[PDB]
This record gives structure tokens, C-alpha cells and sequence, in this order.
């Protein structure tokens, strides 16, 4: 599905059969059968309108009505929101669609098109995080009637957000942010997860419009005696039901002027949360918030860091690329792939700044070389989707129809999720070292465990994931 | 003496004054109490403010796990709104409290307000004025309010550092137009809050701008040392927004030994020029210039080697827009660091930046570098603390107070030429008052010491018996008729004489 390269592409919404799109002056709804256009809604910014951008020291390819906020409202209402060349306008479409409202969005919706910025809408209620002036130096979280403070360096300092989830009456913030934290910071980038209750409703007296509950706290995405830390967060996923565990995966890169690298880690939701018990560095959500002290509300203002950082799972990156020459920007998991031996596996969707999609599992084999358990990264394919130099911006997931949705500036593209059926070699099929393909000795043909059916104490099917891809070849006969 | 009519003494310390333009009824606030008083100082009402039980770890309504102690209450703000009869008056206790009071009986309260808007220390400076301003279009008059940051409480962040505050009785006192992420306001940001203090020593309105002078240092980092510089901050009354939150430093500089900077400022006054001073700055007898006295300080205490400097706002207006025109140009640095991390100034296609200039969006908190610059006009030995301007006479005449009780006259003939004609002692070994007012008529103005008023007669031609003495005191106020024997101003004489040297001026003839 290909658009402009001057547009900037941005999914707003997606579901297993649609997907939505905002780009620079329209928003799509596409099917994911086809990647076919299924309807449309122009919204263009008025001639005055851009011309005062314009004016304000922007260029032609600024003062557009980039498209970044959608949300389907509890009574069949359609929320739209738009950069509107550096003046976000919100609207309020009703049923095709008509125009029923339109109003200021400071605060609800970025004013430049850049992935600066992100949304939650949980429980009828937007959750912005971006920049509510034109100068892009007031970084804010807001909700109806709540806002971090303004110019307040301690909660936001030049953030970049780079996702929203909501969870269990909390909505976190997944950010990279200057560090002010130690005493001796010097322009070093952090990445933070943020929280604020969502029955907040804020102080006593003055404090009425401003939250009590915003904490934050540290993600660790580090490599032993020798520490390597990947500081800047880029992209995260949704969150993933591995088993009895809840996960987001993140990927990390390092600063610039530094070792150039990249990685991925994950990181347990409980993990998050549990931060948020322990020490502030020198938020129980209560029914009525405007009862608090002033003296615990002043409080949270003035510590709303926390002193442990979120440990990764494993303790380590599920993979890295260190000194390489391209950089990873966007994750996806397709969630506990059961294979032939019936482990679950989560199958990890890595894309690169370059066009690449990383395709990779994690095992964890206990005791194989010494008395400590020992991660290893098993790469199931890494290929080239989109031309050689166009940076990967998002993934969508479809487990139904086993596409991966691959998303750049301008351009969708999807890709197989699993290619069992494409190969027809033995080597290709245990060297691939996916977990749900294997290969079959009574047909010859490669298959999908998925719709296959195995019985554990049959000879028919051969897969191999724990021994090196040249030790799986071994296994073909002849 | 004959030249000081009546004299009233106050049993606490004096903080403000003010006189009403058109009862000319005089209000008094001090340490603990507020007076009013007749225009000939005789008492009318006393009013005790103080003291009260107070801490300031405390606000009226909580008080953390620390007990109230009986304090005292100074006295901040003075003010009459014309529209509504009513007088303002704001005391220090109670994290900054302002009271709203009947201008016929100062006793009365009409309106207590629990809304932090003063600071709440001795001696931490605030500068309030009312002037046209939102949420209505300038309909509807403002206070414009600036405050310093006292640090003794955490209730100090929530006041802003200048803001413009209704008078609307449904909402009185608050911020006179806000919305989510821009309003009538200004604070200082966390990390500068608690060290780069400003201090607001005068206000006024002129022109559909609200201006303040304050004396504050020249940089908010670490990395340069430590220089105050007098800055003038300004706003435009129609922007509900302060996107024309504008400031500029002022330098009042002298040739003397080399390079004299007087950088800290200590009094102002806006008022009129003459005839002849017109001329010279370049302006019309109805345009404002702005009197101020400057004293050179070590550190941030003023030194008794102060300076007389003259700005009109023709020049003080072309220099915010020198300032401006320049950042919407892309030059430079947006400035004022202490706000917000400061910024690039942006390129801009603007192509009408005027000196009605009323902000935008872009390039918005602008601290400009350029300054705005004068010669002194006179410079004196002692710390000067208070100003103030006449022109009943055909000349402008600047009364300029002591820190050591003394009332000095200059006359100013133009923006070069100026002189002392007078000075006597007022009330010796007590500074005078920064507030000092004239009369209606501009014939006898107001000095106020540290416990004492004094009503002083602007002129007096009567006791100068002989002519040598009339024409020798050079006093502008002071002619002699040819005819009769009396010295006095040209308006007394009778042009019945057929000479035209019938009244004869100081410096334009000889007795
Ligand atoms: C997130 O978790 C990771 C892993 O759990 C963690 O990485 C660890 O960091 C610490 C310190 O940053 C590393 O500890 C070092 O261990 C060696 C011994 O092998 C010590 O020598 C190191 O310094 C000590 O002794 C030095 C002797 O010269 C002294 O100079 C120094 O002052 C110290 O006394 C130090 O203890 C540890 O090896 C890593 N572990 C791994 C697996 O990388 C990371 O720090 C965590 N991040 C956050 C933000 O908490
Ligand atoms: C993108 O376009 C597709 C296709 O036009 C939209 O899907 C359609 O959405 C409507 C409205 O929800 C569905 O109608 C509803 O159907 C249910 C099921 O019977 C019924 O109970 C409701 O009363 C209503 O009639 C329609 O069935 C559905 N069509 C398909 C093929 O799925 C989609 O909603 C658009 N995207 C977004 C974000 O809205
Ligand atoms: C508070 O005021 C009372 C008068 O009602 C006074 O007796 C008391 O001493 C004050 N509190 C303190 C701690 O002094
Ligand atoms: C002024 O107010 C005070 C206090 O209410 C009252 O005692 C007095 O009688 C009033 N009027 C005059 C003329 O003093
Ligand atoms: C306030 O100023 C006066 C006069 O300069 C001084 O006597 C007093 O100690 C000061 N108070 C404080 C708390 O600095």
C-alpha cells in the first residue's frame, strides 16, 4: 500500500482485519486481506491556517494536517485529531461522517509529524503525552483537567515518547529523557516508564489540575564484569501473555557519539509495577486525590523518580547488534509457538533503520556449558522487505492471517509471519530453526505445526532449535 | 522650618503611600498598621493588622505536623481601584494575603481573600499596579502584579513572578486569563527558582504596555561570574497569553573614572516632560519619560555613589523593538534561560514588527541583549532612594530622596544639561521612602521617612526679600516683577508694565 514519500505514515488503530492509518491529509482504514483501501477521511488545513506556519519560520512539508490521533468513542463517535501545521485541532466525526465538533488539541495532539509523541484511550479518557506549544519546550502529560507541571524539569526534561499502555487502573509511559537524576549529569539520555493513576483527580485547592500519582523510574536494557548499556529506548510492543507472564518488549539503541549498537530486551509487567514500591531517589491510588496533604502532594512533585530501576528479563538483551551498520527501530512478538517437543517459544520481530525484518527465538538451555543457566539468541531469518534504505518505523502483528504488516514513512507492506510453506528442502527446514516449522519424513513437504498434529511418540516429524544450524542439516538422511 | 508645612509621625515603621488623585486623601501602610489620613496629614482612621499568629511553614488552612507564632504583618500593597470605590491593601502574613477595603473608611473590609499574591518575607520586594488588561478587551482593569521569591515555604511555588490578577468581585485576585497550557503569568522555572532571585522595585503603564524595573543578575548558569544588571520587563495589556512577556537590561553609564556602570536601580517614576526637554529627547510635551535613579553597587548592595538618568519611552519602546525585530530575524539566542531552557531565536517572515508589537507564538518568552542606554544627568555622593518629577514651571524639576534624609532638586534643561538648586534635610539620620507623591496641583509633594510624613511646599518665592536672593537661588519657580518688590512666578506679576523685563528669570537677565 504505497503513498507519497513526503507523507508520514502513523497506525492509529489496528485490528486482525483493518487497519487505520493518518498521514498528511487524509486517514485510511485498510484491509489487511489485501492491504486495500477501504474508506478514507480528508481533513486539509485551512489556506490562512498553513499560511500562518508558514510564517512562523516552517517550510512547505511542515504545515500540513498530519493526522496522529484516533479513538473510536463509547457511543459510535469518532475522536480525530491532527497536527493542523503546528496548530492541533481536534474533531469530533459522527455518522457517512459528519462534523460535529472542532476545538484547540494543545495538549491532545503533537504539533509536528514526527514519532515524538503517543496516546492511550482507556476507559473513555485520552492520555497525551507530547508538547502542548509551537517550541516544542513544554513536554506534558495530560488527561481531562490534569497536566504534569509545566517547565518542571524533574518530571520532563526534552522527552521523546515512544508508547502508552494502560493496565490494571494505571496508564504507563514509555519515554527517553535527559538526565538530570545524578548529580553529575552531563547530557546523558535515559530511558523511563512512567505511571499515573487513572481515578486521579488531582490535589487540593491549587493542586486541582495537576496530577497526583505521576511516577517514574528507570528501564535497564544492559549487558558481567564488563557493563555495555543501550540507553535509549525506540520502540516498544503491546503487551505480551507469554505463559503466566506479562512482557513488553523494547528495543534500545545507544547514544550517539557513542559505540553504535543496538539491542532488545523485555521486561516483566509485574517487574514495572514493583519499582514503584521501593525507595525515590533524593502514587497508591486513592479514591478522592483531592483529600491528600499538601505536604504528600508536594511531596510527589518534588520525588517523582524512583530509586530501583526495572530489571530485563534474564537479566540480559534477548539479542543485540553492536558496531553494526544499521540500527533496530521497531519490535513485534507472535506470542508462545508451541513446537514439535511442545515448548512454547515467543517468535521476536525485530525491524532495522534499513529494511530489514530480524526474525529470532530465545532458549534457555540449563546448564549446557557451565553451572549458571546460559541465554542464547537462535536468528531464524533476517531479510530484506523494504528497499535497501528506507527505515522500518512500526510492526503490526496478524497471527490470523499470517501476515507481518511492515511500516515505513510512506508504505505498507506485508510480509509471511511463518514460511513453512515456501521451503521444500530438508536443510532449509531444520536450518531455518523456526519453531513451528519442521519437517516431515513421510511427506517431504516442510510443515506448520500450527495445523499440524503431532503425538510425541512418532519418528515423522524432525525439528532441531538447540544445536547450531549446521548440526540440524546433519539430521537429514541422504 | 517654613519650607515643610505639616509633619506627621507614625508609631511603627512606613512601608508605602500612596495619595488619591482626586480627594487627595493620603493612605499610609506600615509594620502592623494602615492609615488614612486628610491632605493636610491630619489622622482620619488607624487600622491593626498585626500581629497575628502565623507561620510560614503554614498556610490558613493546614498546618503540618510546627506551631504559629505571633509575627508581624508588613505591608506589601497599596492601591485604589477608581472604577469601584474601593482600597487594596496586602500584608506579608498568611503566605501573602491581600484585603479589600472602603476607600471613604479604611476600617471597613468589604472582602477577605484567602489567595496567596504577596510575598510573604520583610523585606522581599513586590511592585503592584492597575492597569487595562483581559479577560474582557481593555475594558476592564488588571493587577499587575510582580513578586520575588521568598523561599520559606513550599506554598511559595505556586505564585507566579509577574501576572496580571482580576478585579472582577466573582473573582478576585486571581489570574485574570488562564487556559491549559499559556495564561497571564509568568514563573521562574525549579532549577533557577531557589537561586536567581529578582527584585521588582517599580511599575507602571504606559502606552497599552505594562512594564516593571528590576534589578536581577545578568546570567542564570554557573558558567560567568556573578554581574547585576537592571532589567525592564513589559507586556502587552491586550494578550490574555503573555506571549509579549519581553525584557531588556537598562544602562545607566558614565564617563567618569574610565568605565562607570551604575547598575542597580533604586526608584522610578513616570511622568511628563517640558517644553524645552521635549525638545531634546525628541518627543512631544504629552509623551511619558521614565525618571530613575541608579546606584553603583558591590554585589548586590548599593553604594553611596548614585546617578540621576532620564529614559523617554519613544527610545525605551524602539529598543524592545530593536530587540524583537532581531530575534524574528533568526539572530541570536531567545533568551531568559531562567524560565526555559533558551532556545534559538527562529527565522521568521515577519514583515511589519512595529513598536505596538503584541507577540506570538514563536519566539515568545524573548529576553533581549541589546540594552537600552543613558547618560546620567547629575550624579551625587549619596545613596539616592526615592524620584519624582514636576513641570508646573515652564522647566522639569526632579525631587530626588536620601538614605540619609535629605530632598535634593534638580532642574533639567535638556538631556545633557542639569543641576542641583536645592537641597535641605527632610528628616535627618532616616531613609526616605521609595514611595513619594505629589499634590494634585504638583505644590506640595509627600516625603516619607522611616516613621515620619512630611508635607513639603514644591516652591516658596515669598522669603527672598531682596532681588540678588531671588535671581541667586536659581529656582525655576522663581521671577521677580520689575514693578513690585515680590519675587514670584510669572503668572503673579501684572504685564501692566510696558517693559517687557517687567519678570525676569534667573538666568536670562540680571537684577
Ligand atoms: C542492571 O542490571 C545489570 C546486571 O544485573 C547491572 O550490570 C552490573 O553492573 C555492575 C555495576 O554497574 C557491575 O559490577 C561490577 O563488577 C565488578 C566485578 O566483576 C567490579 O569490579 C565493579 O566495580 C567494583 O570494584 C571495582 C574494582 O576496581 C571498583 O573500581 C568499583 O568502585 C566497584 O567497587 C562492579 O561492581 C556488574 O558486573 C554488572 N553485571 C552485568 C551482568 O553486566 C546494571 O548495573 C544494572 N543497572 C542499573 C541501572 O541498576
Ligand atoms: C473499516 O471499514 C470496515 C468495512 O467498511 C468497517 O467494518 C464494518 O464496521 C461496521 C461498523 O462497526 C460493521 O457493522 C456492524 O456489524 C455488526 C455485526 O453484525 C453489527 O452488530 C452492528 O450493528 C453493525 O451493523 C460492519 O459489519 C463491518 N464490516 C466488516 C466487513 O467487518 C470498519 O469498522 C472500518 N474501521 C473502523 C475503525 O471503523
Ligand atoms: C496563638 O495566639 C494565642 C492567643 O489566642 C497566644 O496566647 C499564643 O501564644 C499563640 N501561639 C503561640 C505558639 O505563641
Ligand atoms: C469607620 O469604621 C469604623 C470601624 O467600623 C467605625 O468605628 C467608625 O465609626 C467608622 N466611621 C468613622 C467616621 O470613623
Ligand atoms: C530586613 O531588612 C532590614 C533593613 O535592611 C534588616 O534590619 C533586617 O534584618 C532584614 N531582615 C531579614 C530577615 O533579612
Amino acid at each position: 500500500f504505497i503513498g507519497n514519500s513526503t507523507d508520514y505514515f502513523k497506525i492509529l488503530d489496528h485490528n486482525d482485519e483493518f487497519v487505520l492509518v493518518g498521514a498528511k491529509d487524509v486517514i485510511y482504514n485498510v484491509s489487511l486481506n489485501g492491504l486495500k483501501e477501504i474508506a478514507r477521511l480528508e481533513w486539509h488545513s485551512t489556506d490562512a491556517d498553513r499560511e500562518l506556519c508558514a510564517l512562523k519560520g516552517k517550510h512547505e512539508w511542515d504545515c500540513h494536517n498530519y493526522l496522529r490521533v484516533y479513538a473510536l468513542r463509547p457511543n459510535g463517535e469518532v475522536l480525530l485529531c491532527g497536527t493542523n501545521s503546528y496548530k492541533p485541532r481536534c474533531r469530533h466525526y459522527t455518522p457517512r461522517y459528519e462534523v460535529s465538533r472542532d476545538v484547540e488539541a494543545q495538549g491532545l495532539c503533537p504539533y509536528s509529524p514526527a514519532h515524538n509523541s503517543t496516546y492511550a484511550f482507556a476507559d473513555g479518557h485520552l492520555y497525551s503525552a507530547t508538547v502542548a506549544d509551537f517550541s516544542g519546550g513544554d513536554p506534558l502529560i495530560y488527561r481531562e483537567n490534569l497536566r504534569t507541571e509545566q517547565y518542571d524539569l524533574k518530571q520532563l526534561n526534552q522527552p521523546d515518547f515512544v508508547g502508552a499502555i494502560e493496565r490494571n487502573g494505571y496508564v504507563l509511559f514509555f519515554f527517553r529523557e535527559l538526565s538530570m537524576e545524578v548529580m553529575n549529569f552531563g547530557k546523558a539520555v535515559y530511558s523511563r516508564v512512567a505511571r499515573v493513576c487513572k481515578n486521579d483527580r488531582g490535589g487540593p485547592y491549587s493542586h486541582g489540575k495537576s496530577w497526583t500519582s505521576f511516577l517514574k523510574a528507570r528501564l535497564n536494557c544492559s549487558v558481567g564484569e564488563f557493563p555495555f548499556y543501550f540507553d535509549e529506548i525506540q520502540a516498544i510492543s503491546p503487551i505480551v501473555e507469554s505463559g503466566s507472564k506479562s512482557l513488553i518488549y523494547a528495543v534500545f539503541t545507544t547514544s550517539v557519539n557513542a559505540i553504535p549498537g543496538s539491542a532488545v530486551c523485555a521486561f516483566n509487567v509485574d517487574d514495572i509495577l514493583a519499582a514503584f514500591d521501593g525507595e525515590f531517589k533524593s502514587g497508591q491510588c486513592v479514591e478522592d486525590s483531592r483529600t491528600l496533604t499538601s505536604i504528600a502532594v508536594n511531596f510527589i512533585k518534588n520525588h517523582p523518580l524512583m530509586e530501583e530501576a526495572v530489571p530485563a528479563v534474564h537479566g540480559r538483551p534477548l539479542l543485540t547488534k553492536v558496531n553494526l551498520h544499521h540500527r533496530l527501530t521497531a519490535i513485534a512478538v507472535h506470542p508462545q509457538v508451541k513446537s514439535l517437543s511442545g515448548a512454547y517459544y515467543d517468535v521476536i520481530y525485530s525491524g532495522t533503520d534499513d529494511g530489514k525484518v530480524t526474525k529470532f527465538i530465545n532458549i534457555l538451555s540449563t546448564h549446557p556449558n557451565s553451572t549458571v543457566d546460559r541465554l542464547k539468541t537462535v536468528v531464524i531469518s533476517e531479510m530484506q522487505v523494504l528497499p535497501l534504505g528506507t527505515p522500518i518505523r512500526e510492526l503490526v502483528i496478524s497471527t490470523s492471517k499470517n501476515s507481518l504488516v511492515v511500516v515505513s514513512d510512506g508504505s505498507l507492506v506485508s510480509v509471511p509471519l511463518h514460511h513453512c510453506s515456501h521451503i521444500v528442502d530438508c536443510l532449509g527446514c531444520l536450518s531455518l530453526q523456526d519453531p513451528i516449522c519442521a519437517w516431515d519424513l513421510q511427506t517431504h513437504e516442510c510443515k506448520n505445526l500450527a495445523t499440524s498434529q503431532h503425538k510425541f511418540g512418532t519418528k515423522t516429524y524432525l525439528q532441531s532449535l538447540n544445536s547450531t544450524k549446521k548440526a540440524a542439516a546433519l539430521l537429514c538422511p541422504h | 522650618n517654613s519650607t515643610i508645612t505639616n509633619v506627621a509621625a507614625f508609631d511603627t515603621k512606613l512601608n508605602h503611600l500612596l495619595v488619591d488623585t482626586i480627594t487627595g486623601r493620603v493612605f499610609v501602610g506600615g509594620v502592623n498598621r494602615l492609615y488614612q489620613l486628610s491632605p493636610d496629614l491630619e489622622l482620619s482612621e488607624t487600622v491593626k493588622t498585626g500581629p497575628q499568629n502565623d507561620s510560614v511553614e503554614c498556610s490558613i488552612l493546614d498546618c503540618p505536623l510546627a506551631v504559629r507564632s505571633p509575627t508581624d504583618n508588613y505591608n506589601k500593597v497599596l492601591l485604589i481601584d477608581r472604577a469601584t470605590s474601593r482600597l487594596i491593601a496586602c500584608g506579608s502574613l498568611f503566605q501573602g494575603t491581600c484585603t479589600v477595603r472602603n476607600l471613604q473608611n479604611v476600617s471597613i473590609i468589604e472582602h477577605e481573600v484567602p489567595d496567596a499574591v504577596v510575598a510573604n518575607d520583610a523585606n522581599s520586594s513586590t511592585v503592584a499596579f492597575i492597569a487595562p488588561g483581559p479577560p474582557q478587551h481593555p475594558v476592564t482593569n488588571v493587577m499587575y502584579v510582580g513578586v520575588t521569591y521568598t523561599n520559606n515555604s513550599p506554598y511559595r511555588s505556586e505564585i507566579p513572578a509577574v501576572a496580571s490578577r482580576s478585579l472582577e468581585k466573582t473573582k478576585m485576585f486571581q489570574i485574570a486569563s488562564s487556559a491549559v497550557t499559556t495564561g497571564t503569568r509568568t514563573f521562574i522555572n525549579s532549577y533557577a527558582r531557589e537561586t536567581y532571585f529578582v527584585n521588582y522595585v517599580y511599575g507602571f503603564s504606559s502606552e497599552r504596555f505594562s512594564y516593571f524595573l528590576t534589578t536581577q543578575l545578568k546570567h542564570s548558569h554557573h558558567s560567568s561570574p556573578k554581574e547585576y544588571i537592571t532589567k525592564l520587563v513589559r507586556i502587552c495589556q491586550e494578550d490574555s497569553n503573555y506571549y509579549s512577556y519581553t525584557e531588556i537590561p537598562v544602562e545607566c553609564i558614565s564617563d567618569a573614572q574610565g568605565g562607570t556602570k551604575f547598575n542597580l536601580v533604586q526608584a522610578g517614576f513616570l511622568g511628563k516632560p517640558s517644553s524645552d526637554l521635549a525638545q531634546s529627547l525628541g518627543i512631544s510635551i504629552q509623551d511619558d519619560v521614565l525618571f530613575a535613579v541608579f546606584s553603583k553597587g558591590e554585589g548586590n548592595t548599593p553604594t553611596n555613589n548614585s546617578a540621576l538618568c532620564i529614559y523617554s519611552l519613544k527610545s525605551i519602546r524602539r529598543k524592545f523593538m530593536q530587540n524583537i525585530k532581531s530575534c524574528f530575524n533568526g539572530s541570536g539566542m531567545r533568551g531568559l534561560d531562567f524560565i526555559s531552557p533558551s532556545m534559538p531565536c527562529v527565522l521568521t517572515k515577519l514583515q511589519t514588527i512595529g513598536e505596538d508589537f503584541c507577540g506570538l507564538d514563536v519566539n515568545s518568552p524573548l529576553g533581549g541583549e541589546t540594552p537600552i542606554t543613558s547618560v546620567p544627568v547629575a550624579m551625587f555622593n549619596t545613596k539616592l532612594t526615592s524620584v519624582a518629577a514636576t513641570s508646573t514651571s515652564g522647566y522639569t524639576v526632579v525631587f530626588v530622596g536620601t538614605s540619609d534624609g535629605f530632598l535634593k532638586k534638580v532642574v533639567i534643561e535638556s538631556s545633557s544639561i542639569a543641576n542641583e538648586y536645592a537641597s535641605f534635610a527632610v528628616d535627618l539620620g532616616s531613609e526616605i521612602n521609595r514611595d513619594m507623591q505629589f499634590d494634585n496641583q504638583n505644590l506640595y509633594i509627600y516625603v516619607m521617612s522611616k516613621t515620619k510624613v512630611s508635607k513639603v511646599k514644591v516652591f516658596d518665592c515669598s522669603d527672598y526679600k531682596t532681588c540678588g536672593d531671588c535671581l541667586g537661588a536659581r529656582d525655576p519657580y522663581c521671577g521677580w516683577c520689575s514693578l513690585e518688590n515680590k519675587c514670584s512666578p510669572r503668572s503673579n506679576c501684572q504685564d501692566d508694565a510696558n517693559d517687557p523685563l517687567y519678570w525676569v528669570s534667573y538666568k536670562t537677565g540680571k537684577c
